[PDB]
């Protein structure tokens, strides 16, 4: 998940906007 | 465990901001 | 509105914190 | 929702919990 | 300035990048 | 007054995220 | 990466108190 | 109310800042 | 207390260094 | 140093949720 | 104290309450 | 710059202000 993916490395705005509603 | 914890804070607040109106849902793994 | 906006960033983070591994949904008005 | 009762008052760690998962 | 324009209303990513560097 | 310097916490920490490796000017009214 | 993006949040939560109504850039290098 | 706790949960964050090692003492109203 | 005194005005880092321990 | 003093800050902001009304003293040893 | 205790390991919102007033 | 001082080490606020317009 979110953690895995963006603690281990830096997600962008992008990245982060699969995680979303 | 505490790394992880203090990333997770930073995760979500930037959900707040990226998702907006959308919304989301929180599960770390 | 803002208020509703700034009122929402910390109510993630309260919601961070008292959810914990369960995690949490956020779906603003 | 969470906006409506808890940015127009104060909730409470208990109340919060009902949006957690 | 970005407070005049964002604090007053809501601001999108978009218009804060106009802030960016 | 107090309510502008609490937003301005807040955009602060959008424009750090928003700006990423650009970096950002922050200048208050 | 994560480490000093988490670091950098914080820089700039800082530098907003300090700086105050001078304001600042902020420059990541 | 709300606006309350939205801003001691920033003076919390500035006293940690401002004070240091000395730490800090927080007494809501 | 320094919600009175710091969240009807804005405190300095100065005013905010009277609750330091 | 810093991680402690990233960790510490994110300690403050949740006694600030989890002691409320209550207050708390932040003594860092 | 606290930095010890909860910056080595994680503290719950339950162990966090014993450095409140 | 402040990403290689503050971030390997502590900063202070005044070293802080450095930084700052
Ligand atoms: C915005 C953000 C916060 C935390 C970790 C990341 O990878 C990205
Ligand atoms: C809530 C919280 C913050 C920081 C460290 C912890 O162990 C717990
Ligand atoms: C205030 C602050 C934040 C982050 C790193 C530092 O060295 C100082
Ligand atoms: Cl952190
Ligand atoms: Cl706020
Ligand atoms: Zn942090
Ligand atoms: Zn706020």
């Amino acid at each position: 998940g979110i953690v895995e993916q963006c603690c281990t490395s830096i997600c962008s705005l992008y990245q982060l906007e699969n995680y979303c509603n | 465990f505490v790394n992880q914890h203090l990333c997770g804070s930073h995760l979500v607040e930037a959900l707040y901001l990226v998702c907006g109106e959308r919304g989301f849902f929180y599960t770390p793994k």
